[PDB]
């Protein structure tokens, strides 16, 4: 909702953005999955 | 609905216990992203790092000579989950900038799953300031904002 020009973020205004549904960099995505999958 | 930026991108690397390159994050959706893949991050293989680096800086203790390191412990999942976000948003977020007058020079965020007798789902969240000098006012600043929850405990150690 903020966008603040000098990209400080106000503290609420980034934790916010925890629930986002926007994907991972595809490097981390495909590392992540295979992390989770030889745990279980 | 617009990507919030960082003011500069991240690199992310996982150490498990050299290092493997992910790749870079620039912005605080991005940044969000890459933790959620990796949580509950209590549930991390003990003692392997997941680092973030300012610009890729190499994340190694000879690249910091006269720097700090600001550790945030937390025992808990409920306390992880309070003091991630908050250190996210100090530094990639550079809200730390409020009391650094200027860069912070918080170079590099290191989070590690590291589970005690006690309390299993330890965490162990290390900033690494590249000045000195500011050492103090980040100190001051983590603690403060992390004074609502006594569990989680705030440290500082030179590098």
């Amino acid at each position: 909702s903020s966008y603040p020009e000098d990209c400080v973020y106000e503290i609420a205004e980034f934790t916010r953005l925890q629930n986002t549904k926007c994907l991972p960099p595809k490097g981390i995505l495909q590392f992540a999955t295979d992390l989770w999958k030889e745990s279980g | 609905e617009k990507p919030h930026p960082l003011k500069d991108r991240w690199f992310v690397s996982y150490f498990p216990v050299k290092g493997v390159e992910l790749d870079w994050v620039s912005t605080a959706e991005e940044l969000h992203a890459t933790i959620n893949a990796f949580s509950p991050l209590t549930l991390l293989p003990p003692d392997d790092n997941l680092v973030f680096a300012r610009e890729k800086v190499e994340p190694f203790f000879e690249n910091f000579p006269n720097g700090m390191r600001v550790s945030v412990f937390t025992r808990t999942k409920v306390q992880a989950t309070q003091a991630v976000p908050l250190v996210l948003a100090a530094v990639m977020g550079e809200h730390l900038r409020t009391v650094t007058d200027g860069p912070s020079h918080a170079d590099v965020v290191r989070i590690a799953h590291k589970p005690g007798t006690v309390y299993p789902e330890s965490l162990r969240v290390e900033v690494w300031l590249r000045d000195r000098s500011k050492v103090d006012a980040v100190t001051k600043y983590f603690s403060e904002m992390l004074a609502p929850h006594p569990g989680i405990r705030v440290a500082g150690r030179p590098i």
